[PDB]
């Protein structure tokens, strides 16, 4: 229902008036986005403990609470920054540290450094590898008439932006390289529609496809070797697979009707994408090395835009259910389908690396803004806004 | 500018 309690104390800061960053502020708001942990209150705090042995146990057993957070953020002459994090038991063990470390960070590190503590203590908890220092890329149309459309990454929560790239035209789908050093995207800047792949630390562009008619939908395979897209200069939207060793394209579905939005699965092998084949669109699968495409998406009247977990064990999608379109999870042993989303228009679901969380664009006036939901179903969240419209969101690999 | 299908991620 509500996530495992937790008790994160607000981090001891020594120094000129308030802290720089709110260290503890960032590990509860984190791990309640998990779906898994509902931390207490700040106000509801029993003790404001700064240390592991200024932790009271019976204040915190006696509210429900097994595990406390506590840090301390000291400065630094050189302008950086300590910070550090225990994690102690109040539940089997009173008083005992379960985890612990310490940071020397510059200023413009205080968020990735309260993003360590988040995943360290979030793994130690549940076994479940953290996803608090990855990424999301998104294209924002801006207000500025000469290059509206913005290729912008971030960090999952909203914070630290920059933009990769500026387009007088449209920009369309961006996908990362699973060593998280490029994003593929559409872009139509030619006037036409056509597929690149852009180095994140450098800004170089690799052209990649520009065939008549249509361009788009990217996937880079988990192993690296890969990319998936969909091109419709045969008539109708087909999946196409390169080898980015050679440049080598294969044609991966021949069909009147229209195939897009590929999704690898684990294996680098198979790709799960949307068919309209049968009318409205439903979620199929195919080899890229050829047999007949499988209907996997029996719930529901429409089903499209797939993204398949990491272990292959689950897919989110948009879902037409009862009449209106959710985010919803695909068990993909069992075939369960849960709704996890209850805002309005809601597109391009996007996973964290350890599957905990979906990113997503919900509709909000003439405008897009990006929403966060535990894949769980227990923990819905709409991220800062920003500067105009915003859709396309794309869930980094672990950074 | 879009890929045609009016139902897909990426029609308009
Ligand atoms: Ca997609
Ligand atoms: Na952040």
């Amino acid at each position: 229902d509500s996530g495992r309690p937790i008790g994160v104390v607000p981090f001891q800061w020594a120094g000129p008036g308030a802290a720089p960053e709110d260290i503890g502020g960032i590990v509860a708001a984190d791990l309640r986005n998990s779906g898994k942990f509902n931390p207490l209150d700040r106000a509801r705090l029993p003790q404001q403990p700064g240390s592991a042995q200024e932790v009271q146990p019976a204040a915190w057993s006696a509210l429900g609470i097994d595990a406390v957070v506590v840090g301390q953020v000291t400065p630094n002459p050189d302008g950086s920054y300590n910070v550090a994090y225990q994690l102690v038991d109040t539940g089997g063990a009173p008083g005992t540290v379960l985890a612990q470390n310490s940071y020397k960070v510059n200023k413009q590190w205080l968020r990735y450094a309260g993003h360590t503590a988040s995943d360290e203590v979030f793994e130690k908890l549940t076994g479940i590898k953290g996803a608090f220092r990855t990424r999301i890329a998104y294209v924002v149309q801006t207000n500025g008439g000469q290059f509206p459309y913005e290729l912008r990454v971030s960090d999952y929560d909203g914070y630290n932006q920059f933009v990769v790239h500026r387009s007088p035209q449209p920009l369309m789908s961006p996908a990362w390289s699973p060593d998280g050093s490029k994003l593929a995207y559409v872009t139509f800047e030619s006037g036409r529609s056509a597929l690149v792949i852009q180095t994140l630390a450098n800004g170089a562009v690799r052209q990649v496809a520009s065939f008549p008619r249509h361009n788009g939908a990217p996937a880079f395979s988990p192993d690296g070797s890969k990319l998936a897209f969909a091109l419709s200069k045969t008539g109708s939207l087909n999946l196409y697979v390169m080898d980015l060793a050679s440049g080598q394209i294969r044609q991966v579905t021949d069909g009147r009707s229209n195939n897009t939005e590929p999704t690898w699965f684990p294996d680098s092998q198979n790709l799960a994408f949307t068919s309209d084949q049968a009318g409205r669109p439903q979620v199929y699968k195919v080899n890229i090395n050829g047999g007949a495409p499988q209907r996997i998406t029996w719930e529901g009247s429409q089903n499209q835009d797939a993204d398949v977990s990491s272990d292959g064990k689950f897919m989110v999608m948009v879902s037409s259910n009862g009449g209106q379109q959710h985010i919803a999870k695909q068990d993909l042993a069992t075939g369960g389908v849960q709704v996890l989303s209850s805002t309005f228009l809601d597109e391009t679901p996007s996973l964290a690396p350890n599957g905990t969380m979906v990113i997503y664009s919900s509709s909000q006036g003439m405008g897009s803004v990006l929403n966060l939901v535990s894949t769980d179903g227990r923990f819905k969240a709409r991220l800062p806004a920003t500067d105009g419209q915003v859709k396309f969101p794309a869930w980094s690999p672990y950074l | 500018k879009g890929d045609g299908t009016g139902w897909s991620s990426e029609r308009g």
